[PDB]
């Protein structure tokens, strides 16, 4: 298709529903891949990272909370997301650090809970990287 | 980290990441929607048709 | 009574005094000796299913077992620096490989006759490719038979001589150095390492020989 | 214990035995040909 | 070169091991198998 | 005569150098079998015989090098 | 004649090196075959034949090298 | 005279090594072919002709090596 | 007069091994072409001419050494 | 003066082994290029210039080896 | 007695060159073991004997080269 | 000095093989470059100077081989 | 005698290069160990003693090449 | 000194070959660095000094070979 | 005696070839280290010391080659 269309959606409200995009960053389990036109169909897991939506207007960025980056052979990029990082208002250093310090105490509570706590600390550090 | 064996499933890992984003979201972003997302009052009973009634396990 | 024959008598003396000379508890356990061979007996028995299984795996089980026992025992006491192991000639290991192959074909020629020649063409390789494959297949049949015998005996010969060659160096080192310390225990350390390797390799190469002779039996009984 | 329950000892093990015999006949003549004593 | 009392004797050794295994301890392992089998029943 | 035997020895030695490839080949074959069983443990029984087939073929290469070396020797 | 036969032996020993390449090649073919079959069990039936033929004539290349060594010997 | 023939033989023997690259190459061609057909079976029909073409090109490089060795010998 | 032609033959024979690398390089280019075509059936039109160019270029690289061996032989 | 000229023939012949590395370098750069283009059809316009530049840098070694072989010859 | 012994030693060395392939091969088989068990912790018991067997094969291969060397030593 | 000059020529011919490694190394560096930029086009600017430095360091080996060959010749 | 000792020396020198294969073998063993521990940190304890074993085997082959060179030198 | 100087020259020429390994060292260290930084930008800062040390030691080994080749010259 | 020292220098030069192993060994070790550290920074602390140990062992094999070359130099 002409360029690439992005179906970036969030359960509270969809962000994009096929908007034309000049380039998409997709931080994944392996690594970020730039898809902008045609490309090949792909299925991939979106690791929490900055899914920056580069466009002719501006290269606005979004840190994802997780999702799947999948591609269809008709130049379709279905990116399902949960919580985004609107511009830079999402940035809040103090409460992020407070959660990281207060809950790393329970990072060794109980197998599943401990692992989820460690993962949440890791994604908080990802946000800290996005905090800049 | 490890969320399959050490954790529970990809669903739990993703939910914990979403709760990370929501709870660590800045003050002006906090609204009724994120409060509803944080709010959870389900009770898992797991009817003992044969056995193993969970008795309203909290979510 | 050559060195080979007297060694062969020593083999059977050890063979009987592991499992034949316990025979007292009337149980499946009661002696850790019994657990030892049945472990080996079970490893080869399930291997017999996995490699020969389907019609007559248990029929031909003892030959693989007896050959594995023969190689296993002949490799156990082979480390002592004066081990004149298997007359330092090892020509019989070649002979065992020759007779094993020669019996393998007669079984193939008896059970298949002219069909045994169809084994050289497994699935495809049409008439333009038939002469090339039958040459490779038939020459291979000679090839791995002679290779099996020579590799085991030579390495036993190689292992025995690298016992002595390194040992002579240690004699030189411990005689020349007056007051220092790091001249002889490090060569002794390699001697300790190189002896464990020779003991180890004999165990697996007996297993490898067991697997290989099993592998050729499949080709004789089953055509593919 | 050593209670002898009959099992194939020679019924199916004949091919390798006759192969060994065919080896033996010729196996001693090879030493005779290459005597070198 | 020297083969008389080793290779023929080798096949005789295989026959002796065949006896002392398949007629003695294969029935022994089988006997304990079936013994405990009937112990359960 | 002496030079003939000398070149026989060196030709056998330089014929020996063709079996490093046989060793590497049987090794990569077994490595690929390990990888495949890692991906597909169920297919191990079906896939194993081709491993031994490739091993036998590469060993045949190595012993062709052996045949050249040995005919150069004796 | 002494040097002629000497260098004939040397040339045969050098020529037999082709079995190294033959073995490495048939082994990489086998490795790819195993990887694909484990990754795709259904492809086995239709990937067996050309793989067989390919490593067959990859070995035929080493056989040509061996034949060059043979003619050098004889 | 005899030295010329000796060096001719040794040069042909060294030239015979040129078939190793041909073998490794043809085999890696079939290796990639196997991997590709295992990935998607539909690609085999459109890759087979050009696959055997590249195969024959590597074989032609090997044949060039063999022909230079032969013209050395003859 | 004999050693010079002897060394000519030796040099040509040891130069002939250059085509080994050229052939295997051609074929690894072709192998990556096969992999790319398999992972993208729609990219064949773009990838075929470049792969053919790499083919011919590595072939020329090998053939120049072949010409060096030829001039060692007949020159 | 036959021996010095014979040895410079031998050295010029030896110098032509870097063709292996030059060709395999061209090969790997073009191989990774074609893989990247196939997996990323929209990366060609920026990979092709650096691919050609890397090819030229790789060929620098080969052309230099052939130049030193030529100067040894003449 | 001089030149023949010298060439015997040289052939022994250029046959000892063979252990390179055996070492590289045992190491890569074991590396495949590492990767397979790391990806799949449950396949260790299935793959460990196979990799050990491949080890023994490649080590006996190198030991064969070693024996070819020894026959030119004593 | 005559045999000294002949050995100078043959030693220079032997020493000229390092450019093979230099070229193959710079080419694998370029292949990694182009694969990475195919995966992530944004890192191209960051990886350009590091890769140029790596290219220079890899070609330093070929330059050292050149200076050794020059010392052998002149 | 002089040529015999000379041949012993060069034969030992050429036989030395088995340490090349030993080093590359131990290197690839450690590389696979690195990849395994990075991908699966839990499997590290299971794979480390095996890696030590493989290291020992490869370095044993290399050291044995070293003793082959030694016996060519002194014998 | 004729034979001695000749052997010294050829020994330097053959000792030149360690630059092959030095170059491959630097090259795949830089290649892995490129792959890692293109797959993760943050880890570039902490992986860069490690690669620095890696090719520094590789070039140190190359310098060892250069020194050994040089002493055979002067 | 002249030939003795000549071949002693030749043997030292040809024994220095083993540093290729040390070079490409540290190469591949550091490449795997870069890949592992880029995979996840957590494993870096556990993986670095054993990678350094592997470097030390590969260069210890290289140093063994260097020492034997030294014995063939003094």
């Amino acid at each position: 298709s002409s360029g690439l269309k992005l179906q970036f959606a969030l359960p509270h409200e969809t962000l994009y529903s096929g908007s034309e995009v000049t380039q998409v960053n997709l931080p994944a389990k392996s690594g970020r891949i730039g898809v902008l036109a045609n490309h090949v169909p792909t299925v991939e897991q979106l690791l929490p990272g900055v899914v920056e939506v580069m466009e002719g207007s501006n290269s606005k960025k979004f840190f994802i909370s997780g999702g799947f980056a999948t591609v269809q052979p008709d130049s379709q990029l279905c990116v399902t997301a949960i919580e985004a990082f609107p511009l830079e208002s999402f940035s809040q250093e103090n409460i992020k650090n407070l959660l990281a310090e207060a809950k790393k105490n329970v990072s060794s509570s109980d197998a599943r809970e401990a692992a989820e706590a460690a993962i949440q600390v890791e994604v908080l550090e990802n946000l800290q990287s996005v905090l800049k | 980290s490890a969320w399959r064996k050490a954790g529970i499933s990809y669903a739990a890992y993703l939910n914990v990441a979403a709760q990370a984003i929501r709870s660590s979201l800045k003050t002006e972003l906090q609204t009724a929607s994120v409060l509803n997302r944080s709010q959870t009052d389900a009770f898992y009973t797991q009817y003992k048709n044969g056995t193993a009634a969970s008795e309203p396990t909290p979510i | 009574l050559t060195t080979f024959s007297l060694y062969t008598i020593i083999v059977l003396l050890v063979i009987t005094s592991l499992y034949t000379l316990t025979n007292n508890n009337n149980k499946i356990i009661g002696s850790r000796w019994l657990i030892s061979q049945e472990a080996i007996y079970d490893t080869i028995m399930n291997m017999t299913k996995g490699q020969i299984g389907g019609k007559n795996w248990g029929l031909y089980f003892p030959m693989i077992f007896t050959l594995f026992m023969f190689i296993f025992i002949a490799n156990l006491i082979s480390m002592i620096p004066y081990s004149f192991a298997l007359s330092a000639h090892l020509v019989f290991i070649i002979s065992l490989s020759i007779v094993i192959w020669l019996g393998n074909t007669i079984l193939g020629l008896y059970k298949h006759g002219w069909v045994f020649f169809s084994l050289f063409v497994p699935a495809g390789t049409p008439l333009p490719l038939v002469p090339l494959l039958v040459i490779i297949e038939t020459l291979s049949y000679f090839a791995r038979a002679i290779s099996l015998g020579l590799r085991l005996g030579s390495n036993i010969l190689a292992g025995h001589l690298l016992m002595v060659i390194l040992a002579g160096l240690t004699f030189n080192f411990m005689l020349i150095n007056l007051f220092t310390l790091v001249f002889g225990f490090v060569p002794l350390a390699m001697i300790l390492a190189i002896m464990m390797l020779e003991f180890a390799i004999g165990i697996i190469q007996g297993y490898v020989w067991a697997i290989l002779t099993a592998s050729y039996l499949k080709d004789a009984v089953y055509l593919h | 214990m050593l209670k002898r329950f009959p099992t194939p000892i020679l019924k199916v093990y004949w091919p390798f035995f006759v192969a060994g015999a065919a080896v033996y006949y010729g196996m001693s003549k090879a030493a005779d040909l290459s005597s070198n004593t | 070169f020297y083969f008389m009392n080793q290779l023929t004797y080798g096949f005789l050794l295989m026959i002796t091991l065949l006896i002392l295994f398949s007629q003695f301890f294969l029935p022994m392992i089988l006997r304990l198998y079936v013994s405990r089998l009937f112990i359960s029943k | 005569m002496q030079l003939v035997l000398a070149a026989k020895y060196i030709g056998a030695g330089i014929s020996t150098i063709g079996l490093l490839g046989a060793g590497i080949g049987i090794a990569i074959v077994f490595a690929a079998l390990i990888n495949g069983v890692s991906r597909n443990p169920s297919i191990k029984d079906t896939v194993f015989p081709m491993a031994i087939l490739g091993f036998a073929l590469s060993e045949a290469t190595g012993l062709f090098c052996l045949m050249v070396s040995f005919l150069l020797l004796f």
